[PDB]
């Protein structure tokens, strides 16, 4: 647990010089469009054995209680 | 006071007369003081300032 010789420069600015709130929602839907062309993949892979099972349990009850009627 | 007086009054001449103080040049461009930091990390030397 140390550290290393580094040389940079930085450059700073005071808090209380700078609009703070605006950044939230500048440029919305270009972020969203991001998000989801990056991460549908993940999504996919994520909610597609549950809606699989779901609908296959679904369809072996209704089947089996539909064929135990008279 | 009066030798020096009369020789800049009999020497100084050919100065432009332009009628513009300083007053004018720092009414306008005044000096705004901001509020920043400026941090140079060199790491080879003895001593920091
Ligand atoms: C089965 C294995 C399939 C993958 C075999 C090697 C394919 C290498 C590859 O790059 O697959 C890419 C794909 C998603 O990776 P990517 O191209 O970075 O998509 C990002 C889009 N935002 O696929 C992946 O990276 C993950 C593949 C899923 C692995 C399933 C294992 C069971
Ligand atoms: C109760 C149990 C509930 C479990 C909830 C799941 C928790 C999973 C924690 C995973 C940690 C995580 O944050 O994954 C982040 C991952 C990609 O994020 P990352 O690549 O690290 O940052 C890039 C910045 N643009 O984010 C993604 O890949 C996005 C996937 C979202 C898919 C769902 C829609």
């Amino acid at each position: 647990k140390g550290f290393v010789p580094m040389k940079a420069v930085t450059y700073g600015l005071s808090p209380f010089q700078q609009k703070i709130m605006p950044g939230l929602w500048k440029d919305l839907p270009t972020k969203i469009h991001h998000k989801v062309s990056e991460n549908w993949i993940s999504a996919t892979l994520l909610l597609g054995p549950l809606v699989g099972v779901y609908s296959y349990v679904q369809n072996y009850q209704e089947k089996e209680k539909l064929s135990h009627r008279y | 006071h009066e030798d020096i007086v009369e020789q800049v009054k009999k020497l100084f001449t050919k100065l432009s007369t332009d009628p513009t103080t300083a007053s004018q040049l720092v009414a306008k461009e005044p000096a705004i003081f901001t509020g920043s930091e400026v941090r140079m990390l060199d790491d080879e030397i003895p001593l920091a300032q």
